[PDB]
RNA sequence: CUUGAGUCUCGUAGAGGGGGGUAGAAUUCCAGGUGUAGCGGUGAAAUGCGUAGAGAUCUGGAGGAAUACCGGUGGCGAAGGCGGCCCCCUGGACGAAGACUGACGCUCAGGUGCGAAAGCGUGGGGAGCAAACAGGAUUAGAUACCCUGGUAGUCCACGCCGUAAACGAUGUCGACUUGGAGGUUGUGCCCUUGAGGCGUGGCUUCCGGAGCUAACGCGUUAAGUCGACCGCCUGGGGAGUAC
């Protein structure tokens, strides 16, 4: 199992849908025997440059140990869900559980 | 001066926008290693981090109005 | 007929020519002037002085609008790039912000071939 | 090279900051270089020449110019 | 590349001892497994010439080793190539 | 695969077959067949209304499902088949409730594959959903023009359409001709490109092949006598005329679209 | 037998290769707003574009190609070559301690593979650039240089071609022979007291001793002292041409 690190930015008008979404993604990972090493809702945040003409995207961070098939499925879900503006699944070597600088 | 020397930084983090802002100029451009004094390995790591942040709109690509 | 008080001066300063364009803060152009129309051709319109008189002309043109504050956006490598802003200030606007907006590509389209002179 | 003129800053001073900012950015140099397509070989050759000249000059100054000129 | 556990299993199978890694048979077996594994990859990626260079090197090494076995000890060679199902 | 036939005769030397071994070597599903007698390009007045049509092979008509209305019930692709009535290949599918149906085969599609029409249907090749549901940018085929009418656009081999925009009730389609066209967003559209893409790589190799496909020989107007064609015929090979159809209307370059009812839907006419 | 050669364990750095996504800047085009006589170009002009509203400026859209800064006589690769970010597949190099095999090695005529750019075939794509081509200049002429345009091509898939000043103008492998200053990447000890002290490997740049060289220069990455094998040369032209 490969340690990943997903960060996805959500449309701020759909910020209320975010708790359910987090639950769904985590649930899928667990269902597929995926561990969840850190989970940080960073919330609404000011973009450094306007994406799709809209500012203030809602950032969610998720460091996960999962299989790659499930990572692929998650990526596909991200791409087709017209809610997540950006995503960034990024491989990591170890269990990076400590809290991130943005929460710090 | 090479900030990471005191740590011997374990890994540079693209989310650490606080320090990456020392390694980008006013216009958003990456500062040369010769000017900031970063070690070459670390400089490469930082550049990668900056690029990732730019992708995630944590840092800006350029100094323009928005 | 309208008044705006605060404009943007877009100084397009290519090697051959200087175009000055005063606009409302939104983007809509009020008046413009060039060294070519200012009465300079070739070696004479590719000079700082020509740019200055173009700037003066532009200021005169937009005098109707009664523009008081002005931010200047300089573009391109040019003989003016300075003369125009100096002239504009002399013509008597408060220069608030001066910004460079020269469009650099991030390694994009291929430039034309090198001149053999 | 964005500049905003501060309260009670003279215009000439503002101009000076703007010019300095532009020079630091290196906008004019970038545009001039990107005016025409330099071939990759040409770029490599120029880089090599610059490196050689710089090194040679530095060596000459520091080590060769440690003698009595008069 | 070949996983650690798989490599260990190969070593145990053909290795006189589980700390034996240099044995010719073990070396040949490891190479063969690697080559077999890489077949799928190269079927997918026919233009991966650099990687195919690596594969070719593996093949050459196996041939050289096999030849060494043939001259040294014929019975071992015959048994090994029957076990692995390698032509000649 | 494409296969160059060896030159054992001057009839085979230029032949290029497109051979697909995945097709069904067997008889088609007899409930979906029906009779399809030939016209010879003649209308109900018995007159030749389209030249150069005649003969060829007998052909049963497969009843292909362009409407794609079994919403929700998931089907599975049993087998790919050869359809003589179209360039594309068809696919015999089996709906969970027991109904079988022919559909156009999309790209990559094969036996045992699972497909589903509907709104909830997953975005994957062979699934069919209203074009408001399909992401903008997606390549689609068998596209409907009037909601519920049945796919009309991009039915031919390797064809497809780009959903370039969705503004309200209409999606903008970049059609295969290059044409941009507004279509109602309620119009159905099957994901992916239509299969047998190598169809165009085939080379008939002889006159007989065309004949087998029912195409009778074309006679050049300039071969004819002045009474027969506006290109008449002179002594030797003269021409001197501006090219024209047999019925005397300039050919090559003269536009003929006469349709003001539908111009509102044409966002941009094709180019090149 | 274990010193050459290889295997296993753990790490390390890397534009190494293949596939698939994606980001921002910029050019072009398209539609719209503002706006008015110029723009463009050059040594100076003209062709060209613009009162049928251009250039300038703001908004939106399309599409292709390439990845600013970082960036380095930096790195990787047998060479050709490789440069945004992300994932999937994948090859090699290097260090540490051990353990294992036990000369399994070096080189290689034929042979086989890889091999920039241009070029070719078939099917796509086509923004920018640009052989050919067109017009404008210059000129004695100007089938050029300069200017305005501009098609193959440059891009993608899969085949072919099989060559370059494909150069370090320096065949591969191994051993031995004074030094200095760097770069890069490991690693051992020293309290890292700080960025730091003393070692020990790999690759790499420059300078220089002996020696070598016609000289220029090379100089522990040799063009020095040697061993193995290969490739190649024997005056200029004719000619890397004819058959
Ligand atoms: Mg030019
Ligand atoms: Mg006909
Ligand atoms: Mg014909
Ligand atoms: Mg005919
Ligand atoms: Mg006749
Ligand atoms: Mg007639
Ligand atoms: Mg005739
Ligand atoms: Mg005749
Ligand atoms: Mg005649
Ligand atoms: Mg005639
Ligand atoms: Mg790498
Ligand atoms: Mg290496
Ligand atoms: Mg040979
Ligand atoms: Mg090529
Ligand atoms: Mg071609
Ligand atoms: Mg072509
Ligand atoms: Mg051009
Ligand atoms: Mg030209
Ligand atoms: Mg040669
Ligand atoms: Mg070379
Ligand atoms: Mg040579
Ligand atoms: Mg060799
Ligand atoms: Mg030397
Ligand atoms: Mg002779
Ligand atoms: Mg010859």
């Amino acid at each position: 199992m490969r340690h990943y690190e997903i960060v996805f930015m959500v449309h701020p008008d759909q910020s209320e849908q975010v708790p359910g979404m987090i639950e769904r993604y985590t649930a899928a990972i667990t269902g597929a025997e995926g561990k969840i090493h850190r989970l940080e809702d960073w919330g609404r945040r000011q973009l450094a440059y306007p994406i799709n003409k809209l500012h203030k995207a809602h950032y969610v961070l998720m460091n996960v140990e999962a299989p790659q098939e499930v990572i692929d499925e998650l990526e596909t879900t991200f791409r087709f869900n017209d809610a997540v503006i950006r995503s960034m699944v990024m491989r990591t070597k170890h269990a990076v559980t400590e809290a991130s600088p943005m929460v710090k | 001066f090479c900030r990471f020397t005191a740590e011997g930084v374990q890994e540079i983090d693209y989310k650490d926008i606080a320090t990456l802002k020392n390694y980008i100029t006013e216009s958003g451009k990456i500062v040369p290693s010769r000017i900031t004094g970063t070690r070459a390995k670390y400089q490469r790591q930082l550049a990668r981090a900056i690029k990732r942040a730019r992708y995630l709109s944590l840092l800006p690509y350029t100094d323009r109005h928005q | 007929r309208k008044q705006v008080s605060d404009g943007v001066a877009h100084i397009h300063a290519s090697f051959n020519n200087t175009i000055v364009t005063i606009t409302d803060r939104q983007g809509n152009a009020l008046g413009w002037a060039t060294a070519g129309g200012s009465g300079f051709r070739g070696s004479r319109k590719s000079t700082p002085f020509a740019a200055q008189v173009a700037a003066e002309r532009c200021a005169d043109a937009v005098k109707e609008y009664g523009i008081k504050n002005l931010e200047v956006m300089v573009k391109g490598p040019g003989p003016g790039r300075e003369s125009t802003i100096r002239a504009l200030n002399a013509a008597g606007f408060r220069i608030t912000n001066i910004t460079d907006v020269t469009p650099i590509p991030h390694n994009g389209c291929r430039p034309p071939k090198k001149r053999r002179v | 090279p964005v500049i905003k003129v501060r309260e009670n800053e003279p215009f000439d001073v503002a101009l000076r900051r703007f010019k300095r900012s532009c020079e630091k950015a290196g906008v004019l140099a970038e545009v001039r270089r990107r005016e025409f397509y330099e071939k990759p070989t040409t770029e490599r050759k120029r880089a090599k020449a610059s490196a050689v000249k710089r090194h040679a000059k530095k060596l000459a100054r520091e080590n060769a110019r440690r003698t009595r000129l008069y | 590349s070949l996983s650690t556990e798989a490599t260990a299993k190969i070593v145990s199978e053909f290795g006189r001892d589980a700390n034996d890694t240099g044995s010719t048979e073990v070396q040949v077996a490891l190479l063969t497994a690697q080559i077999n594994h890489l077949q799928g990859h190269f079927a997918e990626h026919k233009k991966d010439h650099h990687s195919r260079r690596g594969l070719l090197r593996m093949v050459s090494q196996r041939r050289k080793l096999l030849d060494y076995l043939k001259r040294k000890d014929v019975a071992r060679y015959t048994q090994l190539i029957e076990r692995l199902g390698l032509r000649r | 695969a494409v296969v160059k036939c060896k030159p054992t005769s001057p009839g085979r030397r230029h032949v290029v077959k497109v051979v697909n071994p995945e097709l069904h070597k067997g008889k088609p599903f007899a409930p979906l067949l029906e009779k399809n007698s030939k016209s010879g390009g003649r209308n109900n007045n018995g007159r030749i209304t389209t030249r150069h049509i005649g003969g060829g092979h007998k052909q049963a008509y497969r009843i292909v499902d362009f409407k794609r209305n079994k919403d929700g019930i998931p089907a599975v692709v049993e087998r790919l088949e050869y359809d003589p009535n179209r360039s594309a290949n068809i696919a015999l599918v089996l709906y969970k409730d027991g109904e079988r149906r022919y559909i156009l085969a999309p790209k990559g599609l094969k036996a045992g594959d699972q497909i589903q029409s509907g709104v909830d249907a997953a975005i994957k090749p062979g699934n069919t959903l209203p074009m408001r549901n399909i992401p903008v940018g997606s390549t689609v085929h068998n596209v409907e023009m009037k909601p519920g009418k049945g796919g009309q656009l991009a039915r031919s081999a390797g064809t497809y359409v780009q959903i370039v925009a969705r503004d309200g009730a209409y999606v903008t389609l970049r059609l295969r001709s290059g044409e941009m066209r507004k279509v109602e967003a309620d119009c159905r559209a099957t994901l992916g490109e239509v299969g047998n893409a190598e169809h165009m790589l085939r080379v008939l190799g002889k006159a007989g092949a065309a004949r087998w496909r029912g195409v009778r020989p074309t006679v050049r107007g300039t071969a004819m006598n002045p009474v027969d064609h506006p290109h008449g015929g002179g002594e030797g090979r003269n021409f001197g005329k501006h090219p024209v159809t047999p019925w005397g209307v300039q050919t090559k370059g003269k536009k003929t679209r006469s349709n003001k009812r539908t111009d509102k839907f044409i966002v941009r006419r094709r180019s090149k």
